C-alpha cells in the first residue's frame, strides 16, 4: 500500500485539484519545475505516494480548462500525456457526462490511468476531485469511478465531492445532477469527503467576514482541508496510515461512508496569524459547527467514528487529555455501541502559514441534514418535471430519477436509524 | 454415472528408503511394520490410484513373494489386504502382468485355515477375479482344485463358486466357459464332488448346483446319471436354493 | 439505416436496433434474405458490445427477439451461433450493472441453450468467465450457470463425466472467494448439482474441501429441499424435446 | 532441543528486534554476528566462519517495518532469506490476514521455516510473536498456527500476544481481531502469555517516569520480561528447561493456558532486597495483564529469579507471603510454589531508561482472574456485533459471518470454564 493515482474532472475538479497540488507541493518542498528544494527528511519520506512529477491525470470535456491549469502557478509540472480533454462541454447535463459525450472520452482517460498504475510498485487506490452539480465532474466522474471500480476492484476509491448550493450557483438542474451522483457514490466509493458550498459560503461570509466570496476564497478552504485530511497519508505515522486502514476504522456500514470534514483554525487568503491557538482551543473547534466543511450541526446527530489530525509541535500529553475530556463531557453525542470510536493522530510538520492546526474528520449522522436539503430541492424540481427533456434526450429514462430519489431517502433513513439506536 | 471420475493419486513418492531392506528382512516385525505402514498410511487413505504411466509390477511382485513364501501369517494377512486395495482402487489395471503376478501365489496360500487369514486371502482373490474376469483365473483355479492339500481344494473350489455366481460375460454363447465346460470344468468339479472328505464333497455339491444354474440342468444330465443317486439329491438340494 | 447499425453516432445505432427488433417480430416465418443475421453472426456479436449502455441494452433485446424468431425450421445453424454470441453475452452482458441489460442477456443465453441439443456446448464456453478479475461478473455468471441447470438439466450430454469434472474443478476456489456474493451464489450452484445427483457424490469430491460452517449450510439447504433425488420433470425443455412431444 | 522464533505483524517484528537486541547483549554476540566467547545454541545456529545466526523468521504483509531490519544496526545478523515481506498489508482485518492476503504468502513462509528446521536436529517447537488487533497479527498467525499443527504437529507452540489498549490502539475493530484469532488459535496453542499494552503503558508512566511512552519504551520493557521467561531455555537453568515443561508446570487444563506474568523490579535510570521484589509480584501495579488475582484462584505459580539471590532469602520471602497474605489456591492443585534461579544479572540496553538491577524476578501464575481480561474484550465485541458494525469488511474478504458467532460462543464457553474451576 504505497502509491495513489490522482484524478481531477470538471472545472471545479481541476480548480480545487490544482489548488491541492499547490499546497502539498510546497509542504513537500517541490518547485514548479519539479526539483526538491526542501530541508527535511520527514518531507521526502513518503513523497512516492503522490509523486514520481505528479501522478495526476487532468480531465474535462471543456477544452479551455487545459490552459487554466497550465497557465496556473504549478501548471508546468503535470505530465503532458496525462491531459485528456474533449472538444465540447457537458453544460450541466449529468446525462451528457455519464452516457453520451463524457462516455466517448472516458476510454482515453482509462488508458492514461492504466499507464500510471502500470509503473506502480504497489497501488493503494484512487483519488477524484470534482463537483456534483456539474455535468462533467458529476456525470463523467461517476462514470469514470464505476469504470475504474470494475477494472481495479482490489483498490480503494476515495472522492472529494463538493455539494452545490443556491448560494454559489443559481442553476436549478444541480439538484438533479447531485442526486444522481449521490446515487452513484453510495454504491461505488469506499470513502467520500462531503464539501458543502453552502458551508463554504457561510464560513467565508459569516466567520471570515468577506461580503462576496469568490471561487478562490472557497477553494482556499478546500485545499487546506485536503492537506489536513491527507496528512496521515503523506508523512510517517502510526494511525490511519493508508487508505484501506482509514476506511476500516471510519466506515462501519458500507453505504454510510460520507464524512463531514472540518478543520481549524479558519484563516483568510494570506492574512496574518499573529497569535497561535492553544491545544484546548483547537479541540473546541470540533463540535463548533462553524468549522464544519459540511453544512450540518453535529449537535443534531451522533458521531459513529471520528478521526482527528493535529499538526504542529505541541504536547501529545495535552492533546490526549483534551480529546479524552471532550468525549466524556459530551458522551451523549458519541455512539455508545462503538467503543474507542474516536482516534487522534499528531504530525510535527504544520501546514504552511500556521504554527498549529487541527482537522476533524467525522462520520456524523447529522450528515443526513445535508441529504435532506438535496432531496427536497430535487423533489420540488422533480414533482414539476422541469428540465427532464435534457436528460431523457441523452438516453436516460425517467425511472432513473425516481430510483435515485428513493435510494438517497433510504440513505437518509439509515442515518436516522443509527441515530435513534441504543446499546441497552 | 460412475463415481470413479475422481482425480488419481500417486503413492510412489510416499515410499520410504528403509523399505526394501525392511520387507526383505529376517526379523518378522520389520516386515510387518513395513507392510503395515504403506498400507495404513499410504494405501488405506487413497480412493483412486494413478492409471497413467505407473508400474506397480515391482511392488506387486514383492507382495506375492510374501503372500506365497513368507512364514509370518500376520505378514501374509496384511499383504493380501494391500493387494486387494490396489486391485480395488485401481480398477481396469490388472490385465495380465498385474493379475497373473499375484494369482497363483494367492491360490497356493488358501491352505491357511486361520479365519482372519482365509478372510483376507479369499477377499483378495475376489478382487483380482472381479477385475480379471476369467482371464487367467479360470484355468489356474482348476489347476489348484486338483492340488494335494485338502484346504486348497475346498477353498479354490469355493472360489470357482464365488466367481460363477458373478458370471455375466457378454455375448449369447461360445464364451470361455463353454469352450472348456465339459472338457475341463466339469471333469474337475467331479473330482471335488467325489472327494474323500465330506466338507470337501459338500463344497462340490454347491459348485455343481451353481454350475447347472448357469448352463442348464439338462446339458449336464449325462454326468448326472454317472453319479450316485445318493449324491444326486444333495446336488439338487443346493440347486433349489442357489442363485447367480 | 440498415448499415447505420454501425454508424458513428449512438442515437442512430439505437434506431437500427429498434428497427431490427421490430423486424424480427414482424418479418416472415417460413424468411427474407434480408434476415441475414445468422450467416454473419459477427454482426450481432459486435452489436452486443455496442460501447453505449443505452444502445447496448436495445441491441440485446433485438438479439433477444431475433433469438426467438429463430425458433422455426430450418435453423440447424445454432452451433455457430452459440460460439459467436454467448462469449460477448456473458463477458459484457451478465457483467453489466444495469438491471435490464443483465436480465435480457441471461434470457438470451436461455434461448441459445435450448437451441442446442444439451447444455454442454453452453457451459464449456461460459466456464472461463469464472476466472475473471471482476467479482460481480463471476458473482453473476455463477448464478446464470446455476439456472441453466435448475430449469434445463443434464440430458443428451455426451460423456457427462468429463462435463461434471469441468464444472466441479473451480467450485473450491469459488467457495473460498473474497466476495460475499461469489460465495453465497456458489452454494446455490452446489445445491442445484445436489438437486440433480446425490449427496454421496458431492461429499466425496467437494464438500470435504469447504469450510465446516459452509457444509452445514448446504445440509440445512437440502432438508428444505423436497422432491425426488433427480427431479421427475424439468421446468424447461429443449427445442428437439418439445417438438418430439408435439409429434 | 532447538527452538524457532517467528514474528508476525509490526508488533511481532518490532518486539522481535527488541528481544534479539537483548539476547545478543546477554550472550555477548556482536551486531555483525561474531562472538569473542552449549546452552545458548538453543536459539542460535553457527556458520563455518564463526558467525552466530538466529533461528528466527520475520513476517509482515508489508515491507516498511522489515525493510528497517535489513538496513538497521542488526542487518548483518539475519540471513536475507529469513526476512519475508509482502506488498499489500491486511489493513486491520483478520479476514485479509487469514483468508485473502495470507494465502498468497503462507506457502513461501512455511517453506522458509522448513529451511531452518532442516538445519536443526532435535527441534522442540515454536515461539510466536504477534499482535491481537492487527490484521496480519490476528489473521495470518492463526492461519500459520493451523498449518504448523500439520507440518510439525507433534511438538510444542507458544504464543506471545499483545493485548490491545486504547492508549496505543490503531483500529476500532481490534476486539474483533482479538476474538477471531483467539478462537482459531485456541486449539493450536499449548501456552500463551498475554501482554496488556495498558499495563505496560501504566508501568512506563509510573516507574520509568515517562509522560507519553513510545513503542520503543514499551517494547524494551516487554523484551526484558520476555527475556526473563526464555532465560531458562537459553542458559540451562533448573526450572522450565524445555518447552514441554511450560505446559507441565503452568497448564492444568488444555484450554485455560493463559498465565499472568508479573515482573519486578522496574527501576528508572535516574538496590532492593529479595523479599521486597517478591512482595511486588503480588502487587497488581506490576502485572502485565490488568486484573485482580485477589478475585481469583491460582492453578499454578512459578518464580524465576535471576541475579544476586540467596536461595534461603527466597524461602523466607515465600513463607512471608504464604503466611502474611491469603493467596487462595484451588483444592486440586499443588499448594507449593515452584522456583528457579539463574545467577546472571539482568542485562539492559546501553542508553535504556531501564536501569541495571542487582536482582530481578518474573512470577508466572495461571490465575483465574485473567478471565477479567477476556470479559473486557467480549463486552467490547458484543457492543459492535450487536449492530453488525464493521462486519462487512470481514465478510467481504472471504470470511463467513457465522465465524463471528462461533468465535463468540467459544469465548463465552471459555468464560464459563474459568468460572467453574474457581468455585
Ligand atoms: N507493545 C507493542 N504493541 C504493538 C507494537 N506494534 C503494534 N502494536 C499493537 O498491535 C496492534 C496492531 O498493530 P500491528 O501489530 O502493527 O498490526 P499488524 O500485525 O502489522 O497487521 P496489519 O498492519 O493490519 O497488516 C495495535 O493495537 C498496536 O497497539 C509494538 O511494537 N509493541
Ligand atoms: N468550491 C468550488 N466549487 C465550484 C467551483 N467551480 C464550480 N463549482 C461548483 O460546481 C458546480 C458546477 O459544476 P462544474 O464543476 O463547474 O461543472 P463541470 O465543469 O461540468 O464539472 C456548482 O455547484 C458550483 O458551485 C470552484 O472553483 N470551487
Ligand atoms: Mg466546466
Ligand atoms: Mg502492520
Amino acid at each position: 500500500m504505497r502509491e495513489i493515482v490522482h484524478i481531477q474532472a470538471g472545472q471545479c475538479g481541476n480548480q480545487i485539484g490544482a489548488k491541492f497540488w499547490e499546497v502539498i507541493s510546497d509542504e513537500h518542498g517541490i518547485d514548479p519545475t519539479g526539483s526538491y528544494h526542501g530541508d527535511s527528511d520527514l518531507q521526502l519520506e513518503r513523497i512516492n505516494v503522490y509523486y514520481n512529477v505528479p501522478r495526476a491525470i487532468l480531465v474535462d470535456l471543456e477544452p479551455g480548462t487545459m490552459d487554466s491549469v497550465r497557465s496556473g502557478p504549478f501548471g508546468q509540472i503535470f505530465r503532458p500525456d496525462n491531459f485528456v480533454f474533449g472538444q465540447s462541454g457537458a453544460g450541466n447535463n449529468w446525462a451528457k457526462g455519464h452516457y453520451t459525450e463524457g462516455a466517448e472520452l472516458v476510454d482515453s482517460v482509462l488508458d492514461v490511468v492504466r499507464k500510471e498504475s502500470e509503473s506502480c510498485d504497489c497501488l493503494q487506490g484512487f483519488q477524484l476531485t470534482h463537483s456534483l452539480g456539474g455535468g462533467t465532474g458529476s456525470g463523467m466522474g461517476t462514470l469514470l469511478i464505476s469504470k475504474i471500480r470494475e477494472e481495479y476492484p482490489d483498490r480503494i476509491m476515495n472522492t472529494f465531492s463538493v455539494v452545490p448550493s443556491p448560494k454559489v450557483s443559481d442553476t436549478v438542474v444541480e439538484p438533479y445532477n447531485a442526486t444522481l451522483s449521490v446515487h452513484q457514490l453510495v454504491e461505488n466509493t469506499d470513502e467520500t469527503y462531503c464539501i458543502d458550498n453552502e458551508a463554504l459560503y457561510d464560513i467565508c461570509f459569516r466567520t471570515l467576514k468577506l461580503t462576496t466570496p469568490t471561487y478562490g476564497d472557497l477553494n482556499h478552504l478546500v485545499s487546506a482541508t485536503m492537506s489536513g485530511v491527507t496528512t496521515c497519508l503523506r508523512f510517517p505515522g502510526q494511525l490511519n496510515a493508508d487508505l484501506r486502514k482509514l476506511a476500516v476504522n471510519m466506515v462501519p456500514f458500507p453505504r454510510l461512508h460520507f464524512f463531514m470534514p472540518g478543520f481549524a483554525p479558519l484563516t483568510s487568503r494570506g492574512s496574518q496569524q499573529y497569535r497561535a491557538l492553544t491545544v484546548p482551543e483547537l479541540t473546541q473547534q470540533m463540535f463548533d459547527a462553524k468549522n464544519m466543511m459540511a453544512a450540518c450541526d453535529p449537535r443534531h446527530g451522533r458521531y459513529l467514528t471520528v478521526a482527528a489530525v493535529f499538526r504542529g509541535r505541541m504536547s501529545m500529553k495535552e492533546v490526549d487529555e483534551q480529546m479524552l475530556n471532550v468525549q466524556n463531557k459530551n458522551s451523549s453525542y458519541f455512539v455508545e455501541w462503538i467503543p474507542n470510536n474516536v482516534k487522534t493522530a499528531v504530525c510535527d510538520i504544520p501546514p504552511r502559514g500556521l504554527k498549529m492546526s487541527a482537522t476533524f474528520i467525522g462520520n456524523s449522522t447529522a450528515i443526513q441534514e445535508l441529504f435532506k436539503r438535496i432531496s427536497e430541492q430535487f423533489t420540488a424540481m422533480f414533482r414539476r418535471k422541469a428540465f427532464l427533456h435534457w436528460y431523457t434526450g441523452e438516453g436516460m429514462d425517467e425511472m432513473e430519477f425516481t430510483e435515485a430519489e428513493s435510494n438517497m431517502n433510504d440513505l437518509v433513513s439509515e442515518y436516522q436509524q443509527y441515530q435513534d439506536a441504543t446499546a441497552d | 454415472d460412475p463415481f470413479e471420475l475422481l482425480p488419481p493419486s500417486v503413492i510412489l513418492d510416499k515410499f520410504p528408503a528403509d523399505f526394501q531392506t525392511r520387507i526383505s528382512s529376517t526379523k518378522w516385525k520389520d516386515r510387518v511394520e513395513a507392510l503395515e505402514e504403506i498400507h495404513n498410511n499410504v494405501l488405506k487413505p487413497v480412493k483412486k490410484l494413478a492409471h497413467k504411466n505407473q508400474d506397480y509390477s515391482d511392488y506387486l511382485r514383492v507382495l506375492a513373494n510374501v503372500i506365497q513364501k513368507d512364514a509370518n501369517v500376520q505378514a501374509v494377512t496384511i499383504a493380501a489386504n494391500s493387494v486387494q486395495l490396489l486391485c480395488n482402487s485401481l480398477r481396469s489395471n490388472f490385465t495380465r502382468s498385474y493379475g497373473a503376478i499375484v494369482l497363483v501365489p494367492l491360490l497356493e496360500r488358501t491352505k491357511e485355515k486361520k479365519p482372519s487369514v482365509n478372510e483376507a486371502i479369499c477377499s483378495a482373490l475376489d478382487a483380482v477375479a472381479t477385475y480379471c474376469g476369467f482371464d487367467d483365473c479360470l484355468e489356474e483355479t482348476l489347476n489348484y482344485m486338483k492340488h494335494k492339500t485338502p484346504q486348497v481344494r475346498i477353498e479354490c473350489t469355493k472360489f470357482l463358486t464365488r466367481m460363477l455366481q458373478g458370471w455375466k460375460s457378454d455375448g449369447p454363447l461360445q464364451n470361455q466357459l463353454l469352450f472348456k465346460l465339459l472338457p475341463e470344468v466339469t471333469t474337475a468339479v467331479l473330482k471335488i464332488v467325489n472327494d474323500t472328505q465330506p466338507t470337501t464333497r459338500n463344497t462340490g455339491f454347491e459348485c455343481f448346483a451353481t454350475l447347472m444354474k448357469l448352463v442348464g440342468e439338462r446339458e449336464l444330465a449325462d454326468p448326472l446319471e454317472k453319479l450316485d443317486n445318493l449324491k444326486k439329491k444333495k446336488i439338487y438340494e443346493y440347486y433349489e436354493k442357489v442363485e447367480v | 439505416l440498415e448499415q447505420r447499425a454501425s454508424h458513428k453516432v449512438w442515437k442512430a445505432r439505437l434506431n437500427a436496433y429498434q428497427e431490427l427488433n421490430n423486424l424480427f417480430t414482424k418479418s416472415s416465418v417460413i424468411p427474407n434474405d434480408v434476415a441475414n443475421y445468422w450467416l454473419d453472426p459477427e454482426l450481432f456479436a459486435s452489436y452486443i458490445v455496442d460501447s453505449n449502455v443505452v444502445a447496448q441494452e436495445n441491441a440485446i433485446i433485438a438479439l433477444h427477439t431475433l433469438l426467438e424468431y429463430i425458433s422455426q425450421v430450418p435453423n440447424v445453424s445454432t452451433s455457430k451461433l452459440r460460439l459467436q454470441w454467448i462469449p460477448p453475452l456473458v463477458e459484457k452482458g451478465l457483467s453489466s450493472s444495469r438491471a435490464a441489460t443483465k436480465a435480457k442477456a441471461t434470457d438470451c443465453i436461455m434461448l441459445l441453450t435450448q437451441s442446442d441439443t444439451s447444455i454442454q456446448q453452453t457451459v464449456n464456453l461460459m466456464l472461463p468467465s469464472l476466472s475473471n478479475k471482476l467479482p460481480r461478473l463471476v458473482s453473476s455468471c455463477v448464478k446464470c450457470l446455476a439456472t441453466i441447470i435448475e430449469e434445463f438439466g443434464f440430458i443428451n450430454v455426451s460423456d457427462i463425466n468429463i462435463l461434471l469434472s469441468e464444472i466441479l474443478e473451480p467450485l473450491p476456489k469459488l467457495s473460498s472467494h473474497a466476495d460475499r456474493n461469489v460465495r453465497s451464489e456458489t452454494m446455490n450452484l452446489i445445491l442445484q448439482i445436489y438437486k440433480w445427483f446425490g449427496k454421496e457424490l458431492l461429499q466425496e469430491l467437494l464438500l470435504e474441501k469447504l469450510k465446516p460452517i459452509q457444509q452445514r449450510d448446504l445440509s440445512r439447504m437440502f432438508e428444505k429441499y423436497e422432491g425426488t433425488i433427480p427431479p421427475k420433470q424439468q421446468p424447461r425443455l429443449f427445442q428437439w424435446q418439445k417438438e418430439q412431444e408435439q409429434e | 532441543r532447538e527452538c524457532i522464533s517467528i514474528h508476525v505483524g509490526q508488533a511481532g517484528v518490532q518486539i522481535g528486534n527488541a528481544c534479539w537486541e537483548l539476547y545478543c547483549l546477554e550472550h555477548g554476540i556482536q551486531p555483525d554476528g561474531q562472538m569473542p566467547s552449549d546452552s545458548f545454541n538453543t536459539f542460535f545456529s553457527e556458520t563455518g566462519a564463526g558467525k552466530h545466526v538466529p533461528r528466527a523468521v520475520f513476517v509482515d504483509l508489508e515491507p516498511t517495518v522489515i525493510d528497517e531490519v535489513r538496513t538497521g544496526t542488526y542487518r548483518q545478523l539475519f540471513h536475507p532469506e529469513q526476512l519475508i515481506t509482502g506488498k499489500e498489508d491486511a489493513a486491520n482485518n483478520y479476514a485479509r490476514g487469514h483468508y485473502t492476503i495470507g494465502k498468497e504468502i503462507i506457502d513461501l513462509v512455511l517453506d522458509r521455516i522448513r529451511k531452518l528446521a532442516d538445519q536443526c536436529t532435535g527441534l522442540q517447537g515454536f515461539s510466536v510473536f504477534h499482535s491481537f488487533g492487527g490484521g496480519t497479527g490476528s489473521g495470518f498467525t492463526s492461519l500459520l498456527m493451523e498449518r504448523l499443527s500439520v507440518d510439525y504437529g507433534k511438538k510444542s507452540k507458544l504464543e506471545f500476544s499483545i493485548y490491545p489498549a486504547p492508549q496505543v490502539s490503531t483500529a476500532v475493530v481490534e476486539p474483533y481481531n482479538s476474538i477471531l484469532t483467539t478462537h482459531t488459535t485456541l486449539e493450536h496453542s499449548d501456552c500463551a502469555f498475554m501482554v496488556d499494552n495498558e499495563a505496560i503503558y501504566d508501568i512506563c508512566r509510573r516507574n520509568l517516569d515517562i509522560e507519553r511512552p513510545t513503542y520503543t519504551n514499551l517494547n524494551r520493557l516487554i523484551g526484558q520480561i520476555v527475556s526473563s521467561i526464555t532465560a531458562s531455555l537459553r542458559f540451562d537453568g533448573a526450572l522450565n528447561v524445555d518447552l514441554t515443561e511450560f505446559q507441565t508446570n503452568l497448564v492444568p487444563y488444555p484450554r485455560a493456558h493463559f498465565p499472568l506474568a508479573t515482573y519486578a523490579p522496574v527501576i528508572s535510570a535516574e538496590q532492593l532486597s529479595v523479599a521486597e521484589i517478591t512482595n511486588a509480584c503480588f502487587e497488581p501495579a506490576n502485572q502485565m495483564v490488568k486484573c485482580d488475582p485477589r478475585h481469583g484462584k491460582y492453578m499454578a505459580c512459578c518464580l524465576l529469579y535471576r541475579g544476586d539471590v540467596v536461595p534461603k532469602d527466597v524461602n523466607a520471602a515465600i513463607a512471608t507471603i504464604k503466611t502474611k497474605r491469603t493467596i487462595q489456591f484451588v483444592d486440586w492443585c499443588p499448594t507449593g510454589f515452584k522456583v528457579g534461579i539463574n545467577y546472571e544479572p539482568p542485562t539492559v540496553v546501553p542508553g535504556g531508561d531501564l536501569a541495571k538491577v542487582q536482582r530481578a524476578v518474573c512470577m508466572l501464575s495461571n490465575t483465574t482472574a485473567i478471565a477479567e481480561a477476556w470479559a473486557r474484550l467480549d463486552h467490547k465485541f458484543d457492543l459492535m456485533y450487536a449492530k453488525r458494525a464493521f462486519v462487512h469488511w470481514y465478510v467481504g474478504e472471504g470470511m463467513e459471518e457465522g465465524e463471528f458467532s462461533e468465535a463468540r460462543e467459544d469465548m463465552a464457553a471459555l468464560e464459563k470454564d474459568y468460572e467453574e474451576v474457581g468455585v
